[PDB]
């Protein structure tokens, strides 16, 4: 009927633990959890069947609530490879299987000696357009129109087909940290 | 255990398309879903046993057959008004909802074959300031202006593909994200040691495989037909 998943998005450092949730308006006979990579098929992680059931599969721990309307998925020591969309699915005696919208998890690889910096690179063929590269920033960094273009691991790139496009503009009001190396 | 083919599908509106799903797990039940960015997975059709099918919530404009245990073909007809989506097939045991999914197929449908454009591809050379700061050198590849968003990017150095140091965007991004009618871009980074970049005998190539028009598609325009094709750009080592 209604399957809700929380949080919708989660960005975390490698090494962090996390818990995500599946909440239902109605009782389920069973509930399944899946992980999906972009443009790939969801992979089944678990089925839970009994109210109160806890299943530990290695770094992943699942619980089905006593009332069979809620489920948690917990990851211990998250790894870059855990990145993906975690899907919840179930049915309950109406027997209409229903899919949640998912939690999109992004795990940022460790960076033990950060060196946040913004660089400007030139085109090989030198039409002399450039891109801006923001790199070597830690996990507590989060990355004015559809023209200025951006791509968010530990690096982000920005580009634009305007001439007043400066790298200082593309990466600021944003979240470059305090000691970012920013060469001319 | 489950095959969908092909990975990418491009069609003009009004043209029926049949998506294949074949299964060797000896499962009775088979399923079709569509996946849209704001929705997760929605059931199109469910077939619990050979010859049995039940419509999902969005079967409007879709058709399926199930004459064999091992195959579940999906036809997308002209009556589906929003057919662009990622389509996933799955199978399960008869008395279960524990599913095993195929790899999925990206279908894109367009008003006009003239709306297809292959990527332009450019490689941006490592910053000398990065090199002196970190002793590392990041190359950036940009593929831009393409439609449909059906591309695969790879990096090749001295003619051999590499994976170490590569970080590619998981999916193409709309250049006009706030709007329906948009072309796509994709970026990728290759990071190597400065010493490796500074060797002029090292040749770095960004290669983008585009999936576009097929040779049974007709084309009358002056510009080169936007067929499935590879587009590449290079930057060579610089001993600065």
């Amino acid at each position: 009927q209604l399957l809700e998943q929380s949080p919708q998005f989660l960005s975390i450092q490698e090494g962090e633990n996390l818990t995500v949730y599946c909440n239902s308006s109605s009782v389920f006979s069973s509930l399944q959890w899946y992980r999906q990579e972009p443009g790939e098929g969801p992979v089944l992680l678990v089925t839970v069947v009994t109210g109160g059931e806890v299943k530990k599969l290695k770094r992943l721990t699942f619980q089905f609530g006593d009332a069979r309307k809620d489920s948690s998925l917990h990851i211990t020591a998250a790894q870059p490879g855990d990145t993906g969309l975690y899907l919840c699915a179930g049915a309950g005696s109406q027997g209409n299987l229903i899919f949640g919208k998912g939690t999109k998890l992004s795990v940022k690889p460790n960076i033990q000696n950060p060196d946040p910096a913004v660089y400007q690179l030139r085109d090989s063929k030198s039409s002399d357009k450039s891109v801006c590269l923001f790199t070597d920033f830690d996990s507590q960094t989060n990355v004015k129109d559809s023209d200025v273009y951006i791509t968010d691991s530990n690096s982000a790139v920005a580009w634009s087909n305007k001439s007043d496009f400066a790298c200082a503009n593309a990466f600021n009001n944003s979240i470059i940290p305090e000691d970012t190396f920013f060469p001319s | 255990g489950i095959t969908q083919s092909p990975k990418y599908l491009f069609r003009k509106e009004g043209q029926n398309v049949t998506l294949s799903c074949e299964q060797n797990l000896n499962h009775d039940a088979m399923y079709w879903y569509r996946q849209d960015p704001g929705q997760g997975l929605r059931l199109i059709y469910y077939s619990q046993i050979v010859n049995d099918f039940q419509k999902g919530d969005i079967a409007e404009g879709y058709s399926v057959s199930r004459e064999k245990k091992e195959s579940f073909p999906l036809t997308v007809t002209s009556a589906q008004k929003n057919p662009t989506a990622f389509y996933l097939c799955a199978s399960s045991s008869r008395s279960s909802y524990e599913q095993y999914f195929g790899p999925g197929t990206r279908l894109t449908v367009t008003e006009d074959l003239k709306n297809v454009f292959p990527p332009e591809v450019a490689v941006f050379e490592p910053s000398e300031a990065e090199i002196s700061h970190t002793q590392k050198a990041t190359l950036v590849c940009l593929a831009t202006g393409f439609y449909p968003d059906h591309v695969e990017l790879s990096w090749w150095v001295n003619g051999k593909e590499v994976h170490s140091g590569v970080s590619t965007d998981p999916q193409p991004l709309k250049e006009q994200p706030a709007l329906n009618d948009s072309r796509y871009s994709l970026s990728s980074r290759l990071r190597v040691s400065a010493t490796f970049w500074q060797n002029p005998r090292n040749h770095f190539r960004c290669q983008v495989q585009f999936y576009g028009l097929s040779e049974n598609d007709e084309w009358t325009q002056d510009r080169a037909k936007p067929v499935t094709q590879i587009v590449s750009a290079e930057a060579w080592g610089r001993a600065d």
